[PDB]
RNA sequence: GCUUUUAGUGGGCCAUUUUUGGUAAGCAGAACUGGCGAUGCGGGAUGAACCGAACGUAGAGUUAAGGUGCCGGAAUACACG
RNA sequence: GGUUGCGGCCAUAUCUACCAGAAAGCACCGUUUCCCGUCCGAUCAACUGUAGUUAAGCUGGUAAGAGCCUGACCGAGUAGUGUAGUGGGUGACCAUACGCGAAACUCAGGUGCUGCAAUCU
């Protein structure tokens, strides 16, 4: 018969990634999680309470709640033709912040200095983000640098 | 025109500056298009045969 | 009773192997692989001749040790017993199944019926490594063997010595200089990392200036 | 009288018929499940800047 | 492919901090035009080197015409093409009057003998023979004679009618 | 034209508010036999630089 | 953005790619997408699914896939073998 | 800079064989009345810094060292792989076009860094 167990398909999810085992390091438990930080959730094999279920590994949440050893966190989840909200009471150790709104909150330190510093200096501020813009023309010098012709090469066998 | 010609005589060659606009032409029909061709064919405004747009380009298009 | 090997040609399953969950498969019809003067040294054989598969296909057990029956039995009465060295470089480690058969495909799944060595292509299957002037004689002793597989194979004389990997020539330049060291049927080499302490006691004949 | 088993064909395509939705986030979300000692102070902090600020109408 | 064109492509990889000024590879392809041409140049320096289409840039594409374009030239070919169950090396030779000529007749040729198509053929070097008595194929030798003249026979007159009224006549 | 050619500082208003270009089938034909491959392999599909000019004069 | 209410449906099948059992099957069962069912038109002579393209009634022009000896509209075209 | 206490990252820190360690600290070390634990003051407990010592721990250095770490147009733009074709092939499979792109291999370099407090010729 077929087996859809709390933890089946995980052999390879919850392992203890190769000459890492054993107990933890202790920045896992002196990490401040506030109510709104975004967190993400990657289980620890070696602490079996409090651990997601195989949906939320690699999934990214909100907190809402924060209590003695463990948050509350806030995953979106797709079922059917729409999305439900999930609350996540997860042990610190299957946890840690995101780095991605680390890329947000030095941006926007970065933004809004530059707002004031172009307000004092010459406004037109310029500062939104601007994709990979294409490159400009340039000139190449062959000096030193003279074109070696490259053909192709005949068929080899070296066995 | 000027540039290529004063660097080809200086030993050197004038790259030109890469294009920053491209003309789109839908070539295919509507029938038989895979979800993220077809999503991304809606976004650039071709949603028929033989209609084109201008695109900026950067890397995101 | 044995099906024909069109049944068996491709690489149609995964790598079904012998393991400890299959656990009753037959015996593979080759056993040994190394024939010939296996016992030669690295210098009497310079010359080294593959047969190399070309076609991503499996062979069965039964056809290795027909091919090998018959390209040992060739090298040995046209050049003799010792003039070359055999090695068989497939060894059949997938285990063929059959169904054999009021019930039709109710429980369909089958009991091992043989061996195969997956080959993929480029793979060479045999080697024999030899004299110079043996040459001609080898490649005969391989183009025998062609009958006895599926798909197309092609007998391709290696750029190397014997079953090294090095080039003739640096073959040659590492047997001048001291880095070779022989062994029993294969050859050791002079590494310019590790203890420098028993990097002489090994190599001797290296360290002092020339051959 | 056998049949086909399971299927996940034509799912998507339903799925995205009525274009797959996001769970409408609000401002204030709700205090349910949010630790009790936590929450039953939060109910004094609220009410107590509610009267002080009423006080800055007298 | 087409009536080719003999282009000269020159690309490098893109500068960083480590390398500035690359160094500049050069490669003589034959293409329909500049589109293909530089297709076929990161076909080739993919090749060659750790290069690509991304991490690289095309510096220069110009067309080299031939320098006597007028002057009959024995050119020897060589090829690497791909058959149905292998890739071999080939000499052909090839008598015509430029090397973009030259070409369109070896994809010609390469596709009626060996049935091998564009995608199929690198050609490593078209070199043209300077000498007599280094030409090795005798179907090109067929030409050097001294005094060739032969004739045409059977000459076929194409009609402008569906009806002619005296005969056929297939005199030269 | 010179908020298209020029890329302008307004390009997106600009283009956005252009509709799409409803343009015919080619005058002169396509060139190919066969459309959908890749203009390197001999079709219609893809980047055809300068040559799009040859397209879209004949398609407008 | 949101809500109510209700129909039919709950026998499916094919194609590319991945893939399981089977010697295989126009076989049995999965995954993703696209189709047929539910769909006519041009092509593949002929065909549910392939290629092209989806359809109000008409006119002009241009093409797609496919073709141009004759049936059959359109080169008994040109070029190298 | 050395050393201790508490650490952070958890081998560039590990392992094997040797060489050095001025000062302080650490350690080995001396004793068994008391609290305490033992078959046994060896571990553990207590007492003194007194009788001694850098022999070991500890720290550093050496080694064409093993291991590990980093990098590389080294292998290799290879293998694999997304998309495409009324491409090739009887098939098995494989070329091509737009893209992404390893691992082993090889070479070169490295062999702990740092926070808080205290102390030291």
């Amino acid at each position: 018969g077929k087996s859809h167990g709390y933890r089946s398909r995980t052999r390879y999810m919850f392992q203890r990634d190769f000459r890492k085992h054993g107990a933890v390091h202790l920045s896992t438990y002196l990490k401040v999680y506030k109510v709104g930080d975004i967190v993400d959730i990657k289980a620890n094999g070696s602490i079996q309470k409090g651990m997601p279920h195989k949906f939320y590994q690699g999934k990214t949440g909100v907190v809402y709640n924060v209590t003695k050893s463990s948050v509350g966190v806030i995953i979106n989840k797709m079922v059917g033709n729409r999305y439900l909200e999930k609350r996540l009471n997860l042990r610190v150790e299957h946890i840690k912040h995101s780095k991605c709104r680390q890329e947000f909150l030095e941006r926007v330190k970065a933004n809004a200095a530059k707002r004031a510093e172009a307000k004092a200096q010459g406004v037109a501020v310029q500062l939104k983000r601007q994709p990979a813009q294409p490159r400009e023309s340039r000139i190449v010098s062959t000096e030193g640098n003279v074109p070696q012709t490259l053909a192709p090469v005949p068929y080899e066998t070296f066995i | 025109i000027q540039a290529k010609r004063d660097a080809k005589a200086a030993g050197s060659y004038y790259v030109e500056a890469q294009h920053k606009l491209v003309f789109v032409v839908r070539i295919k029909g509507i029938n038989k298009i895979p979800p993220k061709p077809r999503k991304v064919l809606q976004l650039l405004r071709l949603t028929r045969i033989n209609s084109g747009t201008f695109v900026k380009v950067t890397k995101a298009t | 009773a044995r099906r024909p090997a069109r049944c068996y040609r491709y690489q149609k399953n995964k790598p079904y192997p012998k393991s400890r969950y299959n656990r009753a498969v037959p015996d593979s019809k080759i056993r040994i692989y190394d024939l010939g003067k296996k016992k030669a040294t690295v210098d009497e054989f310079p010359l080294c001749v593959h047969l190399v598969s070309n076609e991503l296909e499996q062979l069965s057990s039964e056809a290795l040790e027909a091919a090998r029956i018959c390209a040992n039995k060739y090298m040995t009465t046209v050049s003799g017993r010792d003039a070359f060295h055999l090695r068989v470089r497939v060894h059949p480690f997938h285990v063929l199944r059959i169904n054999k058969m009021q019930q039709g495909m109710r429980g369909a799944w089958g009991k091992p019926h043989g061996l195969a060595a997956r080959v993929d292509i480029g793979q060479i299957i045999f080697s024999v490594r030899t004299k110079d002037s043996n040459k001609d004689v080898v490649v005969e002793g391989l183009r025998r063997a062609r009958y006895k597989f599926p798909g197309q194979q092609k007998i391709i004389l290696s750029k190397k010595w014997g079953f090294t990997n090095l080039d003739r020539p640096e073959y040659l330049k590492k047997r001048e200089a001291g880095e070779v060291k022989d062994d029993g049927a294969f050859v050791k080499f002079l590494s310019k990392k590790g203890s420098l302490e028993n990097n002489i006691r090994e190599f001797p004949e290296y360290f002092a200036a020339q051959a | 009288a056998k049949s086909k088993n399971h299927t996940a064909h034509n799912q998507t395509r339903k799925a995205h018929r009525n274009g797959i939705k996001k769970p409408k986030t609000y401002k204030y979300p709700s205090l349910k499940g949010v630790d009790p000692k936590f929450r039953r102070n939060h109910k004094h902090a609220l009410h107590g800047t509610a009267k002080a600020l009423a006080a800055a109408k007298k | 492919m087409a009536h080719f064109k003999e282009y000269q492509v020159i690309g490098r990889r893109l500068p960083t901090e480590s390398v500035p000024e690359p160094k500049l590879f050069r490669m003589r392809i034959f293409a329909s035009n500049e589109v293909i041409a530089k297709s076929r140049y990161w076909y080739f320096l993919q090749k060659l080197h750790k290069v690509k289409k991304a991490s690289g840039e095309i510096v220069s594409i110009n067309q080299i015409n031939e320098a006597h374009p007028t002057k009959v030239k024995n050119f020897g070919v060589w090829v690497r093409y791909d058959s149905r169950s292998g890739t071999h090396n080939m000499y052909k030779e090839i008598r015509d009057v430029s090397r973009v000529a030259a070409v369109e007749t070896l994809y010609q040729d390469m596709a009626a003998r060996h049935r091998a198509r564009f995608r199929s053929i690198h050609i490593l070097k078209v070199a043209e023979i300077e000498k007599t008595a280094d030409v090795k194929r005798q179907y090109v030798k067929q030409f050097l004679t001294k005094d060739l003249k032969f004739p045409l026979p059977h000459r076929v007159q194409k009609s402008t009618k569906t009806f002619s009224y005296k005969r056929p006549s297939t005199f030269y | 034209i010179h908020e298209i050619i020029t890329v302008g500082p307004h390009f997106k208003q600009a283009n956005n508010f252009l509709w799409p270009f409803k343009l015919s089938n080619p005058s002169g034909g396509w060139g190919v036999p066969r459309k959908f491959k890749h203009f390197i392999q001999g079709g219609s599909f893809g980047n055809r630089e300068e040559f799009i000019n040859k397209l879209v004069k004949s398609m407008n």
